């Protein structure tokens, strides 16, 4: 059949239900959460805070903010 | 020459008409050859047997007509007919009288082209000939031209790379003054710290 | 190697001397993004596709032969996009060489 | 000129947001009920039933095509008889223009020429020849220097005194000899 | 379907996809390196968090390798273009190509799971024992990854020489390069495995191997017997786009096919040779350590003839024909980018050289340069050469010169800042370091943010 | 090369002629299935890859590698002490391996490693021979080169006799400096 | 060809359970109208008929004698397509090298459908260059832009089907006159009595004709157990 000539035919012929775009990138995003996610959680587990203040473990002035 | 020797395919005969090589279980019989030699003559005495084709008498009237019609197939069908034909000249007979197909080019339909255009085909091949006379010129041309411009690189990569060979140069004869004469180096200057 | 086809004087003499070498455009035309119609459907937007591919074009010399698309691989040559069973039909590598045998003659 | 004004028409801005409209207004997930369209949904893609649910290579609808005299229909070609010959008249796609759109006027021109190709085979081994060999020399020059350093590295010395170094996590333990 | 499908095209883009997708994590795990390194003291990682840093490089590095990089070069183009540049219709092995990308997939889950649920540590992408066999189990997850990724690879392998049996055109320069990174991973991988072994012994079945009278070095051996051909397995596809772009998009034939051919068979014999250099400051032995530096400066001779071969097939190109196309521009910028990669490998192939710039932040920009621009770029580029063909739209990509240069300019600010710090000196794998290092690192992190946001641009 | 199968190839006789590569290339070749079309397949390769004038570059590199890679392996079994293939002296304690230790002793003394050593003042520029005095005697007395190594070391003289600095960067000045002062003894 | 594989046993004969039963009108079917096994036992039957009657064979003419064995007579239009059919097999799995092609003697491209994927390299020697893939359509003279070959597509099509080994015969083969049943039965007898059975394939044949089981032994040849 006509139809079937090309492969991904709905896409290559600019016909392809968006939702299959928006579940690729969704799932894109949902890899990039796997490196941020763990990190706020490792971060609050072993120092009770999601992040840290810059240079916190280091001396501050007393007019530090 | 091919398999060991063993055709893929090969005729078997039985001598009890209601043998079954499958079902029956039995320790007696003895298959046969296409030839109808048993199988336990060795091939090495079976083959040296001359084994040739009897017809019935009453095909040999035709085959003396084969003969006459075809000069050339004379010989093969007079072994048939005195029974000196043997598989071998079965074969050698067949494939001599085997032809090839022909094709015939007058027969193909050709693509389109006007008269006009059929008598432009002198024009196009001359063309054709000045494009590679152009181009074959030309690569001699853009060789010369490009390689020698390399040479502009090499001199340019020279230049530039002999820039560092003097800022080495004038580091070395730094090196060499630094503990002889420079002030910065200095001597009975750094005290042991102690364990804090 | 490769410096194009050998060539003899007597194959530049022209037979008129009016002849210089032809200007025939080989730029195809303009292109952009295949434009399809809203009103074709999936079947029709596919052979709108087929009918648009650079590949299948060629230019006409005065002689009437064409000068096709060519390519250095065979990549070039599918439909674009590829489809999904591409060469049905093996493509043939033309070999050249000077071995000929009677039987294609005929006197 | 601008090439974009020439098939304006052609190009209606479209209504919905890609394309479809909510599927509450017409529902494009079910299969169309136009006879010769039972493979295709509503808005022209292909059902899930054809594609999947009920897919030919996995032994739904079973029809082979070949008919018994190993056939299958052939279109042919487009025949010519003139001049005393059969001609085959070569089909021509359409006007670049029906399917890209741009009117196909004012094109640059774009002369035939052969391959570009370097010529004087004398001239192009040398180069050839340079560009293994440059290489090489670079190397051997090297080559030299690498030796003695490592030499160098290695070199037994008359040492006087002796540290031992030890690595844990996470510190560095130093032993020494302490004098007498 | 779209789980069940044996097309070798459809393959071939849902390695490009996957490879993407992959792609976000490790772009993720570097975004998260440079913002750290911003400057002296914690940024976004707590100081008591510091084994969630060393997973990040671990994972960094392990994702971008196999899971991203080797899919995309070897998985994603050739599976795609292979048959086609062969005269054959489809794969020879069409079901083991199927399990093949799905295999990829699995231990891709497997890897990610392991960070959400297992304690996060990290011991480098290259697991050097003991420090690897001490670990908790997120260790064993990652080595139940690269094993099953192993047999993706070797399969995929046995997929692409079994081509030679079935083709009947003639074998192009990238089609030989596709070859040989087969034969490197068919004589490499089992290497690989064995030690692997290894190294689950040692975690799970109580194996002394990396104990006191067990050389720990004897993992450096086999690993990098392994490790360097992999680094060639990387850039050998690369190097095959880069012959057809060229040759493609100026209409030129490819000059010296025999010598670009063999070049990349030597390049793969002398790979599988010069794995030592990697050990260097280990304390081999003086004529050791002379051959593997002797024949690692080797390898440049091959690897320059291609580079020269490249270069004539753009000079003396047809001035009327557009250059600025994207696919171009990337496989031009390939070459100015892999000499300067090459060329520092080549310092610190000297190994007096390179007591002073092993374990530093110079080691990283070198392999940088090759792969996280070179490699990455002639990716682009294939793709972008086959948008035609494959394609895939909703971007702008194929005609933007802001891309390009953006691009270009804000990798080099990310790297060649890291070569300086080389010398300072800073080492890898690190968190923390001295206040008076902080202005470079400053500015490679701005290269960082900024190439990040370049990316947004293309859709 | 020919281009018409009439006129044959010469061959040479033994394990690497034309006639050996003929008779072994078709060995696993589908396409070469009668003997017109074999000859003309075999010609096609052997003028592509044989014919070609930088191919021979390569062979003699491969060729070079090996060699190199054969006597180094080669090397380490037969002299490097520390490679042990019998086990004689490995059912024994390490003082009780003497003939081990016969092999240490000449492998530290190297051809090359004496050639070279001399020519640390190439690239070293205080004290270049500050190693090279060992009473010890386990290897002999180093003596700074006269000359600089070859190829790209422009950065200094070519001769260190044309350079006013390096007699007093010689260990031997800068120790009788310090002696001076009593800072030590070296 | 090379790239076929080993013969079957059914490529020297098909087994007479394959015969179909009803004989009378088998013999009785056009040739257009006769199927792979149809016409297969048409021509066995009637060929060793008129093989198995020896004083009939000499004064049968050549094309009588042909007709009978299911033989085509071979003529500039049947031999043409037969020939580009065998090139086109030949080609599938073998390389294609032949003399350079011009305007006088294009270089035939043969197909079945419109179009094929062809490429040039050139001549002989130093007239060889790279490959140059193109598309080779129908109704086209083709050039190289290079070596400036000349290609041309030859397609195998004829009535809105492509050439076959049948679709030759069906087009040029011509039905003779009608078989006669007595034949059958007459060299029937010739070669099979008083049990011996010399000529089997007409032993069924004649059983099929008088229905089914009906000559000695052939309902327990007829009698299987699965
Ligand atoms: C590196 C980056 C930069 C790159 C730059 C360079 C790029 C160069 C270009 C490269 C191009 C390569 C070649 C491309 C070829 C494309 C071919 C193609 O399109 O094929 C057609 C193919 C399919 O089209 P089709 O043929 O119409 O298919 C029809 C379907 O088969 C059938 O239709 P259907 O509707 O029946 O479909 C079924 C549908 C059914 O659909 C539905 O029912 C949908 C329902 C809606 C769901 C929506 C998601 C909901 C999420 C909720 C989240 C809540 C969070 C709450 C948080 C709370 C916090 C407090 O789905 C399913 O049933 C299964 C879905 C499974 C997959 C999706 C998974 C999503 C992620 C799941 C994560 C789970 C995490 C768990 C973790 C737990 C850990 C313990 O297209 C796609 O699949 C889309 C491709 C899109 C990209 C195309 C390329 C464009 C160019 C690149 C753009 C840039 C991309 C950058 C990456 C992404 C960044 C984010
Ligand atoms: C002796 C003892 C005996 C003991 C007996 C005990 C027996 C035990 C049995 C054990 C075995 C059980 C399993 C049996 C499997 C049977 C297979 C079979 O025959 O299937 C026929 C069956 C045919 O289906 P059907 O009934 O005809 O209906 C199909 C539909 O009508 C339409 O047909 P279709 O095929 O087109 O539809 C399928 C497809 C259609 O939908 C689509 O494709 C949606 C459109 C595409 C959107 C874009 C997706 C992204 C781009 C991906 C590019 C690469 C793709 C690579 C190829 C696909 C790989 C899956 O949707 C899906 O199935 C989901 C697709 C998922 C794509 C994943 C792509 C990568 C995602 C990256 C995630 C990133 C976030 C990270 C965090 C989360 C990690 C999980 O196969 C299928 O189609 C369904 C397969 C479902 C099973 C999949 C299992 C996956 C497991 C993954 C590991 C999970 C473990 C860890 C969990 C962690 C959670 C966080
Ligand atoms: C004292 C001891 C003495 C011992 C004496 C021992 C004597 C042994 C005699 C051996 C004679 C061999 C005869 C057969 C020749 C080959 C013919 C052939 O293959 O027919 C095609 C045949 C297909 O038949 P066809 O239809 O005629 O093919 C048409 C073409 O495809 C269509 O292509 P085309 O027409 O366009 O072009 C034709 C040709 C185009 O190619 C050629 O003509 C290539 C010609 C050169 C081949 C090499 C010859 C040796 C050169 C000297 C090396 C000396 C080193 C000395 C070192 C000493 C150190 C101490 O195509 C091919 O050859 C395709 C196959 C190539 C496979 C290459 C695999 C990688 C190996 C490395 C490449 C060679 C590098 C040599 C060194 C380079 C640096 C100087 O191929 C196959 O059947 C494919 C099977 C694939 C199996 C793969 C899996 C095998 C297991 C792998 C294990 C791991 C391997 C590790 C390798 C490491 C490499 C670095
Ligand atoms: C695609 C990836 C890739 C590629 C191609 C290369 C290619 C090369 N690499 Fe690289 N390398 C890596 C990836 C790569 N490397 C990685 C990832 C590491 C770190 C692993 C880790 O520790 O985690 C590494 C580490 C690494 C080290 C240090 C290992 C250590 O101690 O930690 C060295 C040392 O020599 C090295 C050398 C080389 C050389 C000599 C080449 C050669 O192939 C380069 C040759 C190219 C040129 C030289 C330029 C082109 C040629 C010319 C312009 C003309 C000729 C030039 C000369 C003669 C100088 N590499
Ligand atoms: C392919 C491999 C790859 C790639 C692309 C990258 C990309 C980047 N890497 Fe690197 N990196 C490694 C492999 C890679 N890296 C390895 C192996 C190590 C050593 C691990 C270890 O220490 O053990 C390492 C280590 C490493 C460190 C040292 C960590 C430490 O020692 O503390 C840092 C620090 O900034 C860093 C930064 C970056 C940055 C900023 C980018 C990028 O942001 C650069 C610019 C790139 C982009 C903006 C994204 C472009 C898009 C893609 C790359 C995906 C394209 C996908 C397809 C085309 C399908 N990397
Ligand atoms: C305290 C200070 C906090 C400051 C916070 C600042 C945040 C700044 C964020 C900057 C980055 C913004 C990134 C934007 C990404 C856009 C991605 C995108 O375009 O996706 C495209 C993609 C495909 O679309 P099309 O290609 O158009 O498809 C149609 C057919 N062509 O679109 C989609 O898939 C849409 C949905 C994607 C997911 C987006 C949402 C994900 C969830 C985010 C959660 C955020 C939570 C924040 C909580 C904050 C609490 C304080
Ligand atoms: C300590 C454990 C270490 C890890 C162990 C992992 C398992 C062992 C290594 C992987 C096993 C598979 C190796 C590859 C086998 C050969 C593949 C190949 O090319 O064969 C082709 C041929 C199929 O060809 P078609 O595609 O059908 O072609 C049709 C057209 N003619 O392959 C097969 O038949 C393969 C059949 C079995 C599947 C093998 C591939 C999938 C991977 C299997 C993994 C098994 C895991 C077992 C782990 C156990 C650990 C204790
Ligand atoms: C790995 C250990 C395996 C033990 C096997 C035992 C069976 C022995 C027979 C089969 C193995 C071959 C070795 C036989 C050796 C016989 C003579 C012997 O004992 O030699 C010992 C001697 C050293 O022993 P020691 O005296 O203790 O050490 C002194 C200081 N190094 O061993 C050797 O030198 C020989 C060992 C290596 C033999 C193999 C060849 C070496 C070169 C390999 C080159 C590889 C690169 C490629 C080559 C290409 C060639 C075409
Ligand atoms: C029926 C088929 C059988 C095939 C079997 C194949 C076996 C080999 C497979 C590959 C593995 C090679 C063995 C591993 C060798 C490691 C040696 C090593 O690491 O030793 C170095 C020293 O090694 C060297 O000097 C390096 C030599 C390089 C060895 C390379 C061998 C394998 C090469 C395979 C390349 C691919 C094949 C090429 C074939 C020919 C190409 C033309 C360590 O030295 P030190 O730690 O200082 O210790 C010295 C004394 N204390
Ligand atoms: O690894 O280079
Ligand atoms: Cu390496
Ligand atoms: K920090
Ligand atoms: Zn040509």
């Amino acid at each position: 059949n006509l139809e079937d000539h090309f492969d991904l035919a709905e896409y290559m012929m600019k016909m392809h239900n968006p939702m299959s775009e928006y579940l690729y990138w969704i799932a894109g995003f949902v890899s990039g959460l796997h490196g941020i996610l763990p990190l706020l959680h490792s971060n609050y587990y072993f120092s009770g805070m999601f992040l840290p203040r810059d240079n916190d473990n280091t001396q501050l002035c007393d007019d530090s903010w | 020459a091919y398999n060991g020797g063993y055709p893929f395919h090969y005729v078997v005969q039985y001598d009890d008409p209601n043998y079954d090589c499958e079902a029956d279980f039995e320790f007696e019989e003895i298959p046969r050859d296409e030839f109808g030699v048993p199988a336990h003559i060795p091939p090495e005495l079976s083959t040296q047997i001359r084994h040739t084709y009897y017809v019935p008498p009453q095909y040999y009237p035709f085959l003396k007509k084969l003969g006459e019609d075809t000069p050339e197939l004379k010989p093969y069908t007079d072994k048939l007919i005195m029974g000196d034909m043997t598989y071998d000249d079965y074969e050698e007979m067949f494939y001599k009288f085997a032809k090839p197909l022909k094709i015939y080019r007058s027969r193909l339909p050709l693509p389109y082209r006007t008269d006009e255009e059929i008598s432009q085909e002198k024009y196009v091949n001359w063309c054709g000939r000045w494009y590679s006379y152009r181009q074959r010129l030309q690569g001699d041309y853009y060789s010369r031209h490009y390689f020698r411009d390399w040479l502009i690189g090499v001199m340019l990569g020279m230049y530039l790379g002999n820039l560092c060979v003097q800022q080495h140069r004038q580091y070395r004869v730094d090196m060499k003054l630094f503990y002889l004469e420079a002030p910065e180096h200095k001597i009975n200057w750094v005290k042991p710290r102690g364990d804090l | 190697i490769y410096e194009g086809q050998t060539v003899q004087e007597s194959e530049l003499i022209p037979q008129e001397d009016d002849w210089v070498i032809e200007e025939t455009n080989f730029c195809l035309g303009r292109n952009c993004y295949v434009r399809f119609r809203e009103e074709d459907d999936l079947a029709r937007r596919a052979l709108h596709q087929m009918d648009s591919q650079l590949n299948k074009m060629h230019t006409r010399l005065r002689d009437g032969t064409v000068i096709p698309y060519m390519s250095f691989h065979p990549d070039e040559m599918v439909d674009r996009p590829a489809p999904i069973h591409t060469f049905s039909e093996k493509p043939l590598l033309k070999w050249t060489w000077d071995e000929t045998y009677e039987e294609a003659y005929d006197d | 000129k601008s090439y974009y004004d020439d098939f304006k028409d052609r190009l209606k801005p479209g209504k919905y947001t890609q394309g479809r409209c909510p599927q509450s207004e017409g529902d494009y997930r079910q299969e169309s009920k136009t006879i010769g369209r039972e493979h295709l949904n509503d808005d022209g893609t292909r059902s899930k039933r054809y594609t999947v649910k009920e897919a030919d290579a996995l032994g739904y609808h079973y029809h082979p095509p070949i008919d018994k005299k190993g056939q299958v229909y052939v279109k042919g070609p487009n025949t010519v008889i003139e001049r005393g010959q059969t001609w085959i008249k070569g089909y021509e796609l359409p006007s670049m223009e029906y399917t890209y759109g741009p009117k196909q006027e004012d094109i640059p021109f774009y002369p035939r020429v052969k391959l570009n190709v370097w010529g004087n085979y004398n001239l192009v081994m040398k180069v050839e020849f340079l560009f293994f060999y440059l290489p090489t020399i670079i190397v051997f020059g090297i080559c030299i220097p690498v030796y003695t350093i490592n030499f160098a590295q290695e070199e037994v010395i008359y040492t006087t005194m002796t540290v031992k170094v030890t690595g844990r996590q996470w510190y560095w333990v130093y032993e020494v000899e302490s004098p007498t | 379907f779209y789980i069940l499908v044996n097309n070798n095209k459809r393959i071939g883009i849902y390695y490009i996809k996957l490879s993407i997708i992959i792609g976000i994590l490790g772009i993720v795990l570097s975004y998260i390196i440079r913002v750290e390194l911003y400057n002296s003291g914690n940024r976004i990682i707590k100081y008591d968090n510091v084994n969630y840093y060393n997973m990040v490089i671990t994972l960094h590095g392990l994702l971008m390798i196999f899971y991203i990089i080797m899919p995309g070069l070897y998985g994603g183009i050739p599976l795609y273009i292979l048959p086609i540049l062969s005269v054959i219709t489809d794969i020879v092995l069409p079901r083991i190509n199927n399990i093949s990308i799905i295999i990829v997939l699995i231990s891709y889950i497997v890897v990610i799971n392991s960070i959400v649920i297992e304690y996060n540590i990290g011991t480098g992408w290259t697991l050097y024992p003991p420090l690897s066999i001490i670990g908790t189990v997120i260790v064993n997850m990652i080595l139940y990854g690269l094993i099953i990724i192993g047999i993706s690879s070797i399969i995929s392998a046995i997929n692409f020489m079994n081509i030679l049996i079935v083709i009947d055109g003639i074998i192009y320069v990238y089609i030989w390069s596709i070859i040989i990174t087969s034969v490197l991973l068919i004589i490499s991988l089992p290497i690989l495995n064995g030690i692997l072994l290894m190294i689950l012994s040692d975690i799970y079945f109580n194996s002394i191997y990396f104990i006191l009278n067990g050389d720990v070095v004897l993992y450096q051996h086999l690993f990098w017997y392994f490790g360097h051909p992999e680094v060639y397995i990387l850039i050998l596809p690369a190097f095959g786009i880069i012959s057809i772009i060229l040759s493609v998009l100026n209409n030129k034939i490819i000059f010296g096919m025999k010598s670009m051919i063999l070049a990349i068979i030597m390049i793969s014999i002398l790979g599988s040779i010069v794995w030592a250099h990697h050990i260097y400051t280990v304390g081999l032995e003086l004529d050791t350590k002379i051959y593997f530096n002797n024949l690692t400066l080797i390898i440049s001779i091959p690897t320059g003839n291609k580079i020269y071969n490249w270069i004539i097939l753009y000079i003396g190109s047809y001035n009327i024909l557009y250059n600025g196309y994207q696919s171009l521009i990337f496989s031009i910028m390939f070459i100015i980018i892999f000499i300067i990669g090459g060329i520092t490998g080549i310092i610190i192939s000297i190994d007096i050289i390179d007591i002073g710039l092993h374990d530093t932040y110079y080691i990283v920009s070198h392999f940088h340069y090759i792969l996280s621009i070179g490699a990455v770029i002639s990716l682009l580029a294939g793709i972008l050469l086959l948008k035609d063909i494959i394609g895939y739209y909703n971007v702008i990509i194929k005609i933007n010169k802001y891309f390009g240069l953006l691009l270009f300019i804000n990798i080099n600010i990310i790297f060649t800042p890291q070569f300086i710090i080389g010398f300072n000196v800073m080492p890898r794998r690190i968190l923390e370091y001295s206040d008076n290092i902080i202005v470079w690192n400053l500015i490679s992190s701005i290269g960082s943010i900024s190439t990040i946001l370049i990316l947004l641009s293309i859709f | 090369p020919p281009t018409r199968l009439s006129t044959p190839l010469y061959s040479e006789g033994g394990a690497f002629t034309v006639n050996w590569w003929r008779n072994r290339y078709g060995l696993y070749s589908r396409r070469q299935t009668d003997p017109m079309l074999a000859e003309f397949l075999f010609r096609q390769q052997v003028k592509e890859w044989f014919y070609d004038v930088p191919s021979y570059n390569y062979a003699a590199l491969v060729g070079l590698a090996l060699g190199i890679l054969v006597a180094v392996i080669w090397r380490h079994f037969l002299f490097n002490p520390d490679v042990y293939v019998r086990r004689q002296e490995l059912r024994k304690m390490w003082p009780d391996r003497h003939r081990q230790f016969a092999y240490a002793v000449p492998y530290l003394n190297p051809q090359l490693k004496n050639l070279l050593l001399p020519y640390k003042n190439s690239f070293i520029d205080n004290e270049p021979d500050y190693a090279d005095y060992n009473p010890v005697g386990l290897r002999p007395q180093r003596v700074m080169a006269i000359r600089r190594i070859p190829g790209f070391f422009w950065a200094i003289p070519q001769y260190f006799f044309e350079d006013p600095l390096y007699t007093s960067c010689s260990t031997k000045n800068m120790q009788t400096i310090y002696k001076k002062l009593g800072y030590s003894e070296l | 060809y090379r790239h076929w594989h080993r013969m079957s046993e059914d490529d020297w004969a098909l087994p007479l359970d394959s015969m179909p039963e009803d004989v009378k009108t088998l013999m009785a079917t056009p040739q257009t109208e006769r199927g792979f096994v149809e016409d297969y036992w048409y021509n066995r039957i009637r060929g060793e008929a008129t093989l198995l009657d020896p004083e009939a064979l000499p004064s049968k003419s050549y094309i009588a004698l042909a007709r009978d064995m299911g033989l085509q007579i071979v003529d500039e239009p049947s031999s043409h397509m037969m020939g580009l059919i065998e090139l086109y097999e030949y080609l599938r799995g073998a390389s294609f090298v032949g003399p350079f092609g011009t305007i006088e003697n294009p270089v035939l491209v043969p197909a079945v459908g419109q179009e094929r994927v062809v490429a040039c390299t050139g001549g002989v020697g130093d007239e060889e260059h790279f490959t140059l893939w193109f598309r080779c359509r129908e109704g086209f003279m083709y050039r190289c832009g290079e070596c400036d070959q000349i290609f041309m597509l030859v397609r195998l099509y004829y009535e809105d089907r492509y050439w076959t080994q049948t679709l030759v015969r069906d087009t040029f083969m011509s039905d003779g006159d009608m078989f006669d049943l007595k034949t059958l039965e007459r060299v029937h007898k010739m070669w099979n009595k008083d049990e011996m059975v010399r000529w089997e394939v007409g032993y069924w044949a004649q059983d099929y004709v008088l229905g089914k089981g009906v000559l000695p032994g052939m309902v327990e040849e007829h009698t299987r157990v699965n």
